[PDB]
């Protein structure tokens, strides 16, 4: 006679096994996976045949909507229907479902592929007080660089060519993270400051090296609306431009190695 | 077949090898040259397992095993059923892994994002290589590698570890284990913290980044900060294998005694002995 | 401390199971030298005469 | 390379803003200081800390525990200070070595073990409360508390619950570096090999899972840090190119993706599950399964191998065997 | 007692002198 | 300098007494312990214990 | 230079007394330790103990 | 060049004394240690210990 | 005693000289 024996071959351990499984899958499927479809669903179709319903099992799929009450007023409902209405300057190679696309004009200005941004809300990012979160060091006068680092203010910005694009005007700080996000440089040749994300420049002792894009295309980095604060959308715009240059600066960046 | 925002990103180029002929998506999957290659290994390698398992002595999924060749065969090929298929699969395996990793590189190129993901995926690949390839080279036989088999593989792990008398004491292991634990705990905290801020309960407003900080600086009195946790996660994760790899390679080629005996160095400093 | 390669290895169980001994060739040599001082057998003698029980 | 993901090149300093709690804004303690080196991987600022009651208590019990532990470890080397410090990893506080079932064991054999056990238990709890309360104090959700919970429960299982269900304190984990580890082997040997227990399986699955997931999530965020994807919360409420890419990347690879929000759920879930899976296994063991291998053989899960050297019948079972 | 075991004196002494004289 | 012969003293303008003081304090303390304990872990030169040194005796 | 012969001294304009000082301190200490302990771990050449050497004795 | 012959010296315009100095320091130290301890781990050429060499003797 | 074996002398000595003379 044994502890935990339900028959001559059936024991409580064995049953628990399945039980365990059951739960795992249930959570995974009937929960986690639903939670995953809060963004970008339901699926869209630009070739296939009369479909208002993804992989099948799934048009329930989408969970019922949440309602994020936001810190500084307002509500967001998730999932949503946020429509893309920018008119993309992309021609298709083939009309085919999953055949890739060719940019028609300048991809960096027409904002497609790695140079595309998301249409974020056109508002300034804020602190817990209600100040602007991301500001330059002309504004956040209280903030400073840690003693022992290189102040990049004054240095030459060298682009992909090996050509000086201009000179560093300022740093921009995140006020709620104590972290530097942007270099504001003065694009030489024009009368303009352009903002580069700090993740696109290797800061040295003497120079700032910018591999991303060529010297000539610093002239076309998206213009800021205000002088001293940046909206959420403007951020995406600025970032996307340089990253797009990682595929579109020179013609050879397209191509495979052979 | 597309996410509502997917189209603007689906552009040509940024393949590592052989340009436009393989540059397409099948459904949600991006293929590319390495896509094709991966598939080929996966298909062949799996089929090969099946055939091999068919001429085993069972079909219980736990109990099926494809073992490597005896030690007498050295670094050479073995008869197909006496360890050869093992060899076969192991190559399909490597094959698949690497094709997987490169595919990822192609993908990331196309998106203008960093290559961190592929590279991160490189770490486990290396450990696989360490266990199946290097360590057996250094001891000069394939028979030193581990067999493919759900329960079977553990038997290998088990005996291996008792070959040095108590693997727990092997210092490479210690480090790896520590990381494994820290990583798990840390994922929990990171998980929770985001979730708490997002879903604060009731009709409470979603909280800010400052609340994340406050929370930890209260409980344990330090906050690592938002970017860096991500950075740190990647680090912990990775040394699971990086440090372990040392302890693994050591055992056999560089140490042949029980692992506890090795701490003798400290235990036996003649000053306080 | 980090005992240098190679290693003598044998197989004591089925292939792929990682069973068998693992020796430092050096150490074995040393032991083998030590276990060699075993003095060699004495020269055999012709069994001649009575049993010792009657002698001593 | 991109240096800005690995470490921080230019550090910032400035006034940190305190989020006022629901209560206990008063019980923050210490002069906050900076570490320039630490500033290269994370925030540099290191104080203050919240105190309050739960803390006080946790420390209270925690310390008592520690004291009892150490003191007994000293007593093992007979208080020789030099030897203590040399032998330290090999010293421990052990549970009872005789069979007393579940009776409170004599001081010298497991008695002290038990006391420290109880106090460790109490600190864990006090701490739990800290974690849980603080959350509520700052209007957050309670997820961390619940994860932490599971961890604690698993400690309970191997500490007293399992001992209890089989009904002997002898089965407790000992305190001490090496000796808490020797426990692992003993315990495994006793219950007929833990590789063969399914919950040990599950657990490990989820644990490696965590590895995979953090590496992945970690790597993903850094890969998209150039678009400010590390700003994870604003990404939840106002989806930017950052996480759009991140999603796409994963979709094009394994063929389905998450959201910036939900990936966190996955991670949180996997974490939890390590501890839970574990607890189950521990509870089943000794209670319903006696020898996990044999059990796997009864359900034919266990692989069987041919003999390499000749097969060996157990000598105990021969004609005319001794004992 | 150093009997042609001036060895350490050689090693110790020589540099001692040139360290004296070279940096003046 | 109050009738000083060397400039030695300028060292404290370079070095910081507080560091030196604190370091010596520790440094010394440790060496001291090493010697004490280390001695008392031999057989000759252990005061504190019976001569279980058994000097040559047996 | 106040009545010098070489320019040796200019080294300290280049190198930094405080580094050299702090380094040497450490360096010598370690070496000193190695030798001391090292010696006291032999058989010949251990003061601090009864002659373990069994010098030729057996 | 104050009565020089070659330009050898221009090396220090290119190299940096401090790097060279500090490295040589370490490099040499390591080789030194290597040799010392190396030697003292043999049988011939160990001073510090009784002639374990059993030079031919046994 | 350094007899027949100038090996180390040569190895040590030779460079010592040409290091002297080359870099003036
Ligand atoms: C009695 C023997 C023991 C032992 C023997 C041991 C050995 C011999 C080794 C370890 C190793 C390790 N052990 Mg230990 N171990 C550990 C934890 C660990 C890990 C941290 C570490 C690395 C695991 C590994 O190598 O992954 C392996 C994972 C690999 C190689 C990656 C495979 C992934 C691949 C790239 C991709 C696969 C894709 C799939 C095929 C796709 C299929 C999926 C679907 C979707 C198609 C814990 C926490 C414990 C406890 C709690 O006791 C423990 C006890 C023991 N270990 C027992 C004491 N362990 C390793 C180590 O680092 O040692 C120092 C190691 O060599
Ligand atoms: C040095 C130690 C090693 C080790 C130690 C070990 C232990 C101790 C345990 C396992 C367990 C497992 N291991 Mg092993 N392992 C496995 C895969 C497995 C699974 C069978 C299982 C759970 C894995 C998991 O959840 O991870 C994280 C990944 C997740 C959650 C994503 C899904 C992965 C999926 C679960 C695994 C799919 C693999 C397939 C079942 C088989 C191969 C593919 C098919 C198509 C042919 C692979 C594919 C590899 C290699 C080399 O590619 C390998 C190498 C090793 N494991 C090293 C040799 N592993 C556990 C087990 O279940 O054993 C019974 C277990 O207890
Ligand atoms: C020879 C013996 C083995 C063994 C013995 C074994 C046992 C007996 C158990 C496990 C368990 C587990 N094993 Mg296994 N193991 C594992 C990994 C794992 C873990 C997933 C899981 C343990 C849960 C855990 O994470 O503990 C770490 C987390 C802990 C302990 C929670 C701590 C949280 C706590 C709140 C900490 C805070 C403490 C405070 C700071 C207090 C301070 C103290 C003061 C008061 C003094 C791997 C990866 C391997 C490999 C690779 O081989 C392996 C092989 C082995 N295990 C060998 C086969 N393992 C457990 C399990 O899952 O069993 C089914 C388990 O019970
Ligand atoms: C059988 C042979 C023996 C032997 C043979 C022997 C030799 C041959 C020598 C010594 C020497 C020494 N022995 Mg000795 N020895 C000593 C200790 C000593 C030291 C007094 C001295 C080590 C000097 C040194 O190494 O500088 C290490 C560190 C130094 C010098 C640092 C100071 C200089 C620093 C660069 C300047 C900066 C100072 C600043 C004010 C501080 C800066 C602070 C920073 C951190 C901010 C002890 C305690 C014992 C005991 C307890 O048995 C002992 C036994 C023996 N020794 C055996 C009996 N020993 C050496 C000596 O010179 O005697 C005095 C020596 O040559
Ligand atoms: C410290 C680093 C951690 C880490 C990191 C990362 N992990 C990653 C990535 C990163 C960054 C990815 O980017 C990549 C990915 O895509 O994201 C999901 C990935 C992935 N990690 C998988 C499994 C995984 N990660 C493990 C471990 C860690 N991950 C450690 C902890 C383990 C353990 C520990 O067992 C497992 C099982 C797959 C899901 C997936 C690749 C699929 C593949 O490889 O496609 C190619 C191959 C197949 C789909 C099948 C292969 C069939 C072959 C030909 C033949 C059969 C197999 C044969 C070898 C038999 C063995 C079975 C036997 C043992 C019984
Ligand atoms: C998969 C799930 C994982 C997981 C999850 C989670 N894990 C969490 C949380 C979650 C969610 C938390 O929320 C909580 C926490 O907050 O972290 C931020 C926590 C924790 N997990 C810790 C350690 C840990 N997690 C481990 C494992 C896993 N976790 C598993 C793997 C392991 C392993 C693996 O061994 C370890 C060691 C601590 C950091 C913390 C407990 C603090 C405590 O309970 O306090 C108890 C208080 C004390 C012990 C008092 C201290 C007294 C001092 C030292 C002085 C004594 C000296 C004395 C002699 C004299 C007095 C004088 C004096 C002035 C000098
Ligand atoms: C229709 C038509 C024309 C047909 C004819 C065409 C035809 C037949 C053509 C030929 C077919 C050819 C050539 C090829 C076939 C297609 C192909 C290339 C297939 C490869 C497929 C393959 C092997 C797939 C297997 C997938 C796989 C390996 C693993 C599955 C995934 C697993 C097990 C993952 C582990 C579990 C896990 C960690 C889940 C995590 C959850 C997620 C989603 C994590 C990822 C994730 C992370 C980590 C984030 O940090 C994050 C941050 C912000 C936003 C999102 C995310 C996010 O999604
Ligand atoms: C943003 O929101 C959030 C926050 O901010 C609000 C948070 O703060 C937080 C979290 C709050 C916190 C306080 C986080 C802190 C939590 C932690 C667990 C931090 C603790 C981390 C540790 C203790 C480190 C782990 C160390 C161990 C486990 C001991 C290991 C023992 C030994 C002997 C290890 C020996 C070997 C090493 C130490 C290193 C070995 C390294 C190598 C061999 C190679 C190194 C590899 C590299 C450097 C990478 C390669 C280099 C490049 C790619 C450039 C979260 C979660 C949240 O996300
Ligand atoms: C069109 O059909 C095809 C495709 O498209 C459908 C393909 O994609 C492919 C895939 C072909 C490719 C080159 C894919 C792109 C290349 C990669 C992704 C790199 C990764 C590839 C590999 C790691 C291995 C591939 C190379 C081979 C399999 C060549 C085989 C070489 C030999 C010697 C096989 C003959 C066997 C012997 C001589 C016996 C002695 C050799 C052994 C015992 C070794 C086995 C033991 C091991 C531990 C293997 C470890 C060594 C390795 C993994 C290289 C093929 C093959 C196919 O033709
Ligand atoms: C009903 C009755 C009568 C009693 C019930 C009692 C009860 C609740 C029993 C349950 C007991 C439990 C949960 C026991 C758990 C024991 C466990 C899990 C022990 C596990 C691991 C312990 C380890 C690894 C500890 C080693 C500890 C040391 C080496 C020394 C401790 C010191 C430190 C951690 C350093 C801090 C000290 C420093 C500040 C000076
Ligand atoms: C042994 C622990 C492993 C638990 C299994 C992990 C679940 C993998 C997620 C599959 C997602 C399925 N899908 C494609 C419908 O989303
Ligand atoms: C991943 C861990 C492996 C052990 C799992 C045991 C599987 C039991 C299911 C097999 C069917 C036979 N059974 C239970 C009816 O006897």
């Amino acid at each position: 006679m044994y502890h935990g024996a339900l028959a001559q071959h059936l024991d409580i351990a064995q049953l628990v096994w399945y039980a365990q499984w059951l739960v795992i899958w249930t959570v995974v499927l009937l929960y986690l996976r639903r939670e995953d479809r809060r963004e970008g669903y339901p699926l869209v179709e630009p070739l296939g045949l009369v479909k208002l319903a993804p992989e099948d099992g799934q048009v329930y799929e989408l969970p019922y909507p949440k309602t994020f009450v936001l810190p500084h007023g307002g509500t967001v409902t998730v999932p949503r229907r946020r429509p893309e209405t920018r008119e993309l300057k992309l021609a298709q190679t083939d009309g085919f479902e999953g055949a890739p696309l060719q940019p028609t004009g300048n991809p960096l200005v027409d904002a497609v592929g790695p140079a595309s941004y998301a249409e974020r809300a056109e508002v300034v990012d804020a602190t817990v007080d209600g100040k602007a979160k991301i500001v330059p060091l002309r504004v956040a006068t209280d903030f400073s660089i840690a003693e022992g680092d290189v102040d990049p203010r004054g240095l030459p910005v060298v682009a992909a060519d090996g050509v000086e694009a201009g000179t560093v005007t300022d740093l921009w700080v995140d006020r709620s993270e104590h972290y530097f996000r942007y270099l504001e440089l003065s694009v030489a040749g024009s009368a303009r400051t352009a903002l580069i994300p700090l993740g696109f420049c290797d800061v040295k002792k003497d120079k700032i090296v910018v591999t991303s894009i060529l010297s000539e295309q610093f002239a076309n980095v998206p213009r800021l609306q205000s002088r001293d604060q940046i909206t959420l959308r403007e951020e995406d715009k600025v970032s996307a431009y340089y990253a797009g240059g990682l595929l579109y600066a020179t013609p050879e960046r397209a191509e495979s190695l052979l | 077949a597309l996410l509502s925002f997917e189209r603007k990103y689906r552009v040509r180029g940024g393949t590592l090898i052989g340009g436009d002929l393989f540059d397409f998506w099948v459904g949600p999957y991006f293929v590319g040259f390495f896509g094709v290659s991966a598939i080929f290994f996966i298909f062949l390698g799996v089929s090969l397992i099946g055939y091999a398992a068919s001429q085993g002595p069972t079909w219980d999924p736990f109990a099926i095993s494809i073992n490597p060749p005896d030690l007498k065969y050295g670094l050479g090929a073995a008869p197909l059923l006496e360890g050869g298929f093992w060899q076969a699969i192991t190559v399909c395996a490597l094959g698949a892994f690497i094709s997987w990793m490169l595919r990822e590189v192609e993908i990331s190129r196309k998106l203008g994002i960093g290559w961190h993901v592929p590279l991160a995926f490189c770490v486990p690949i290396f450990m696989f290589c360490v266990l199946q390839v290097f360590r057996p080279l250094l001891l000069g036989s394939w028979g030193h590698a581990f067999p493919y088999g759900i329960l079977s593989h553990l038997d290998w792990v088990n005996n291996f570890g008792y070959q040095y008398l108590n693997w727990h004491y092997n210092p490479g292991h210690m480090s790896s284990v520590s990381f494994l634990f820290v990583n798990a705990m840390a994922l929990g905290l990171h998980g929770g913290l985001i979730l708490s801020v997002a879903n604060p309960g009731d009709g409470d407003k979603v909280k800010t980044a400052e609340h994340e900080n406050q929370y930890f600086r209260d409980v344990v009195g330090y906050s690592i900060g938002a970017l860096s946790i991500h950075r740190l996660g990647l680090f912990l994760a990775s040394n699971i294998f990086l440090t372990g790899a040392f302890g693994t390679i050591a055992s056999g080629p560089f140490w042949t005694r029980g692992w506890p005996e090795w701490w003798g160095w400290w235990l036996d400093i003649p000053f306080w002995s | 401390c980090f005992e240098p390669p190679p290693a003598t290895t044998t197989q004591t169980g089925f292939r792929g199971l990682s069973m068998g001994e693992v020796l430092h060739p050096a150490t074995v040599k040393a032991k083998k030298e030590r276990d060699a001082q075993y003095p060699p057998a004495l020269a055999a003698v012709k069994a001649e005469g009575p049993p010792v029980s009657q002698v001593y | 390379a991109d240096y800005q993901t690995i470490y921080t090149q230019i550090q910032a300093r400035g006034p940190h803003i305190t989020v006022s709690g629901e209560w206990g804004d008063n019980d923050r303690v210490g002069k906050p200081f900076y570490s320039y080196w630490l500033g290269k991987i994370g925030d540099a600022q290191i104080g203050p800390i919240y105190l309050g009651a739960s803390g006080i208590a946790a420390f209270a019990f925690g310390s008592t525990a520690i004291l009892i532990i150490l003191f007994n470890m000293a007593a093992e080397v007979h208080f020789d200070p030099l030897q203590f410090f040399r032998q330290f990893f090999w010293l421990g506080l052990y549970p009872p070595k005789a069979q007393y079932g579940m009776g409170i064991p004599p001081l010298h054999d497991g008695g002290w073990w038990l006391m420290a056990g109880l106090f460790m238990t109490l600190s864990l709890g006090s701490w739990w409360i800290r974690v849980y309360s603080r959350a509520r104090a700052l209007g957050l959700g309670t997820h961390i508390a619940w994860n932490f919970a599971a961890a604690i429960f698993f400690v309970l299982c191997i500490g007293c619950i399992h001992p209890t269900l089989v009904g002997s304190w002898s089965e407790g984990v000992p305190f001490g570096i090496w000796p808490h580890i020797d426990w692992l082997t003993a315990f495994s040997i006793r219950y007929g090999n833990f590789y063969y227990c399914p919950w040990h399986g599950f657990s490990i699955g989820f644990a490696y899972g965590c590895g995979l997931l953090f590496a992945a999530h970690g790597a993903t965020i850094l890969a998209v840090a150039r678009f400010g994807g590390d700003r994870e919360i604003e990404q939840i409420t106002d989806r930017g190119t950052a996480v759009e890419r991140a999603a796409l990347f994963w979709r094009w690879t394994i063929g389905f993706n998450a959201t910036i929000e939900s990936v966190h759920r996955w991670g949180w879930f996997f974490s939890l599950m390590v501890m839970v899976s574990a607890s189950v296994g521990i509870l089943l063991t000794g209670t319903f399964v006696d020898n996990w291998y044999l059990w796997c053989v009864k359900h034919g899960a266990a692989p069987d191998y041919p003999a390499y050297l000749p097969a060996t019948p157990d000598p105990a079972s021969l004609p005319g065997a001794p004992k | 007692s150093d009997w042609n075991l001036w060895v350490p004196l050689g090693i110790l002494g020589i540099p001692t002198i040139w360290i004296a004289l070279t940096y003046r | 300098a109050t009738e000083y012969r060397t400039a030695s003293w300028k060292l404290w303008l370079i070095l910081d007494p507080r560091r030196v003081l604190t370091a010596l304090f520790v440094y010394l303390t440790v060496i001291a312990l090493l010697i004490h304990f280390g001695l008392l872990s031999t057989d000759r030169l252990n005061w504190w214990e019976f001569q279980r040194g058994l000097p040559k005796a047996a």
